[PDB]
């Protein structure tokens, strides 16, 4: 089955989603990337509250959520400081 | 409120020098003492009245250039002769008498086609290609040269004991064809400089010269003696080799330009640079005097500065405030307020007591800071620093043999003597993270005040009978004291590091050879938009020598700007090449942030904008680096026969891809845009909308507007994906932007390395990329072979104006199946957006429009 961006601009192939490029406007079919401008990732923060950072902020090299999962491919390791 | 600062008629030698009005020079050569040596041709010149013996040193030089150098034949003492300001001793170029007659000697560079004429009587130079007159010296017979006598002046309530008398020495040029010149920073004055005949000379020397004004000919902080001129048949360049107060005076003339040099001691030594284009003379002078240091890329982002953050808690909140409002930034800068009451390479006990955590807490946000270090050391037994420089000898001194001690930010200072190079490497090793407590890696330097301001000196600068290293008169030495303290300051980021870092070092004064380690800026501006518009003539004057780093207070330093005055500066200064913003003490506080959001957003705009120029931005500097090439340039650079150019200071471009013309005027709504060239074009970058050269556009503007165009036939690359600091994006993919000429082509270039060390130097590791676009096909292939590196740097998109529509796309690289690209194609713009090619930066490939 193909993706919909949800604002409803296009129809893309389910291997476009988080391939690295932005596909949607409104950046729905890169969720865990940072290839859209104006996309966000979620945090789910066990042990805290959760947080949606910009997409800008994925693999960044910097710690944006306290669950440290912003930076799986960039170098920098963080530790889990939700508690 | 100007009497601080003497006039030509009230510098005696200057007074001097110019009451010698054009006439016959009472200098002849004798060609009986004619000598033809293994580098030089030496010839006696005697003045006829006075008998005086001098003795010209006269060379042709490899790539196409002259230098004359004019000495005593038995002087009483030596005279000053610059050192460290050339790279290499020039080589030099065979000499030949090739015809002779009673009055003349025809001399051969080589074997052509450069012939310089010595006439005997009256001395005179001639310099041409083949038969045809480049430039005279003393031709209007200007020459001036006062021996060392067996004097003293009182300017204000500063006495000069002057202890060797008159030792001025000057010489004039001719310019046959030329009608504009340009050069000679550092002025608060147009581009095109101006003739002096019915007013004041330009005057060199670097001076602290609080709230200057615009338009005028006053000399400021730093001091470049060079001098181009331009036509529309050739380029020429005067280097004047001389580190001491320098007068230049223009007059004009069948169009001819006379230009005349008045330095207060040292010998003559001149270097003529002589094209034919002014690209020739660019690298002329580059193996001169080097060439642009290549900046570290986080010192091309976004500098925030202000004299003075609070404190180590008011640092972090500037930090965390650029993330909470989405703007990127690179350096929080530390004012003089950060140290314990101005004793340099301290800080202050309270507000910063633990810097090592703050520093720590920037390099977790992947920024950088900037502290700044003055030359000028507090008179106080306490203070380390003063007691092991007045222990070891390394002040400047006064005749009686003290220390000399002036009057500055703390109060009673001395200054050391830079000249030394034992001064400078103990001032390197200073910045060992042993020695300057509480540095770190991500902490670099700011020089100030280096030209050295003395608040209580004569012209607010170091009395001129101060002795320096070698018995030297500070009068000998007084321009290239700053560059001594950025020199021995980069060195000290190098030493630090163990060799490996690039360093970054901003300097007020300057020299020429200043290029070399790091960046300028023009001082104290103020928040008015006459300011704003002159930053563009400031900072072209300076990157036609040589000096591409240079920038402008964003906002301006002194007084308030209003939001409308502060965007259009933070538009300005994202197009140009240091980018900081910066305000006096007492000024409000305007980080960008604090303003209503339409003029945050412009600003956030504009301040993207710059971030994803950085491929872009990096590229020029290693082309500056390894070329000698300027970063900004005028349009006539690029446009040397559009004799409409030759003034233009409201435009400039960026290489030879990007024309800049940024909203200068309050309340604006178009500008007049002149985009140049025959068969060119240009694409507006925010419309796509393509124009046809040459003709001036009427552009309307909004408050977000900056008006920006790429040249047809070029391709700028670009990080599409902002972050918060250069650092986070120097492994993204790259998108590159193609402009085709209207013959359908296009070509860039794209340099890659690590962002900060000497490897791409040491061990080669780094890229240099060449894109082609020809027929309907994009290739990328190595432009330097020898150059490898490890990146994941890939190709995420071109964007690709003036194409139509393709039936498909297809990629080729090396090591994998041709593959099909799937593109957005605008019928209305003409824009083809190519998605997703996926390859290495590193790799060969070609994409094919079919
Ligand atoms: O003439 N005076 O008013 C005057 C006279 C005297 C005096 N005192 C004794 C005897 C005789 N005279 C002393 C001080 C002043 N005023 C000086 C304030 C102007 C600010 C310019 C400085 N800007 C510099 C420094 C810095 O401000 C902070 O390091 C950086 O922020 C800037 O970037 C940089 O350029
Ligand atoms: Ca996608
Ligand atoms: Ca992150």
């Amino acid at each position: 089955k193909p993706f919909t961006c949800l604002d409803g601009t296009a129809t893309i192939p389910f291997d476009q989603v988080n391939d690295d490029y932005c596909d949607c406007k409104d950046g729905s079919d890169e969720p865990g990337t940072a290839a859209c401008p104006n996309g966000s990732f979620h945090c789910t923060n066990t042990g805290y509250k959760p947080l949606y950072i910009l997409s800008s902020r994925v693999n960044d090299g910097v710690c944006d959520c306290c669950d440290g999962t912003d930076e799986y491919n960039s170098g920098t390791v963080c530790e889990n400081t939700c508690r | 409120d100007r009497s601080n600062f003497k006039t030509c008629d009230e510098s005696s030698f200057c007074k001097r020098q110019r009451s010698i009005r054009p006439g016959l020079s009472p200098y002849r050569a004798l060609l009986d003492t004619l000598q033809l040596g293994p580098d030089a041709l030496t010839v006696h010149l005697i003045h006829e009245v006075t008998k005086v013996l001098l003795v010209l040193e006269l060379q042709g030089l490899q790539k196409d250039m002259t230098r004359i150098r004019i000495d005593e034949l038995e002087p009483r003492r030596p005279r000053y002769r610059v050192p460290d300001v050339l790279v290499a001793d020039p080589p030099t170029a065979r000499l030949s008498v090739s015809g002779r007659d009673d009055n003349s000697v025809e001399l051969t560079v080589a074997e052509g086609p450069y012939k310089i004429i010595l006439t005997a009587q009256p001395f005179r130079l001639d310099l041409l290609e083949d038969r045809s007159l480049l430039l005279s010296v003393n031709a209007r017979g200007l020459m001036a040269f006062e021996h060392q006598r067996a004097w003293e002046e009182t300017f204000k309530t500063h006495s000069d004991s002057k202890p060797y008398g008159p030792t001025s020495v000057g010489l004039d040029f001719s310019l046959p064809g030329m009608e504009h010149v340009y050069g000679i920073p550092e002025h608060a004055d147009s581009l095109r400089l101006k003739v002096t005949e019915g007013g004041e000379p330009y005057r060199l020397y670097n001076l602290d010269v609080f709230q200057y004004e615009l338009n005028n000919p006053m000399a400021l902080y730093g001091s470049v003696p060079v001098l181009l001129a331009h036509s529309f048949h050739r380029d020429l360049g005067i280097f004047w080799l001389n580190a001491a107060e320098t007068w230049v005076d223009i007059s004009s003339n069948t169009p001819q330009t006379d230009i005349r040099w008045m330095s207060e001691s040292g010998i003559i030594d001149v270097f003529l640079m002589l094209g034919p284009s002014v690209f020739d003379v660019f690298r002329q002078y580059a193996s001169l005097t080097g060439t642009q240091a290549l900046p570290p890329l986080f010192s091309l982002g976004y500098h925030q500065s202000r004299w003075n953050y609070r404190d180590e808690a008011d640092v972090l909140e500037v930090d965390q405030g650029f993330d909470d409002h989405n703007m990127p930034c690179d350096v929080i800068w530390l004012d003089i307020e950060h140290a314990d009451g101005k004793r340099y390479f301290t800080w202050d006990p309270t507000r910063f007591p633990q810097p090592l955590n703050m520093l720590e807490h920037l390099a977790s946000k992947r920024r950088k800071l900037v502290a700044i270090v003055d030359p000028h050391i507090k008179v106080d037994s306490g203070y380390r620093v003063h007691e092991e420089l007045r222990n070891h000898g390394l002040y400047v001194k006064t005749r009686d043999g003290s220390d000399y001690e002036g009057w500055c930010w703390p109060g009673s200072a001395s200054y050391p003597d830079f000249t030394n190079p034992r001064m400078r490497a103990w001032w390197s090793n200073m910045f060992s993270f042993d020695n300057y407590e509480g540095s770190a890696p991500n902490l670099y330097v700011w020089n100030d005040m280096n030209e050295p301001s003395v608040f209580n000196g004569p012209e607010v600068t170091m009395l001129k009978d101060a002795v320096h290293y070698g018995g030297w008169e500070h009068r000998d030495i007084h321009n290239i004291y700053g560059l001594y303290v950025h020199m021995a300051t980069a060195d000290g980021l190098i030493q630090r590091s163990g060799g490996i870092e690039r360093p970054f070092v901003l300097s007020r004064a300057f020299f020429s050879g200043s290029q070399r380690f790091g960046a300028v800026w023009t001082g104290d501006n103020t928040a008015e938009w006459d300011h704003l518009k002159i930053s563009i003539p400031m900072c072209l004057s300076l990157a036609l020598v040589g000096l591409s780093f240079c920038g402008a207070d964003v906002g301006g330093f002194f007084k308030n700007p209003e939001p409308e005055l502060l965007v259009r500066w933070y538009q300005m200064g994202a197009y140009q090449p240091f980018f900081r913003a910066h305000a006096h003490l007492d000024t409000g506080r305007r980080e960008p942030w604090l303003l209503a959001s339409q003029y945050q957003d412009a600003i956030r705009d504009a301040l993207f904008q710059r971030y994803s120029l950085l491929p872009f931005w990096y590229t020029l500097f290693y082309q500056a680096h390894k070329e000698g090439f300027p970063v900004m340039r005028p349009l006539w650079v690029q446009y040397p026969e559009d004799m409409s150019t030759f003034s233009i200071e409201d435009q400039f471009m960026l290489g030879d891809a990007l024309l800049i013309h940024p909203v200068s005027d309050a309340g604006a709504h178009g500008v007049q845009v002149y985009l140049p060239g025959q068969e060119e074009v240009w694409y507006d970058i925010q419309s796509y909308q393509k124009h046809h050269g040459p003709q001036t556009l009427y552009l309307p503007v909004t408050l977000s507007s900056i008006p920006v165009f790429q040249r047809g036939g070029t391709i700028v690359p670009r990080w599409m994906r902002v972050r918060r600091s250069s650092d986070c994006m120097k492994d993204d993919p790259i998108t590159l932007f193609v402009a085709l000429s209207p013959q359908g082509t296009a070509q860039g270039e794209l340099f890659l390395d690590d962002g900060h060390t000497f490897n791409y130097q040491t061990r080669h590791e780094f890229l240099l990329r060449r894109f082609s676009f020809s027929g309907s096909t994009l290739v990328s292939s190595s432009a330097d072979p020898k150059g490898h590196l490890e990146t994941p740097i890939w190709i995420e998109r071109v964007v690709i104006m003036g194409a139509g529509k393709p039936a498909a796309v297809v990629l080729q690289t090396k090591g994998s199946p041709e593959s099909r690209l799937s593109f957005q194609h605008d019928p209305e713009t003409s824009v083809l957006i190519l998605r997703k090619p996926g390859v290495s930066v590193a790799s060969d490939w070609s994409i094919h429009l079919r």
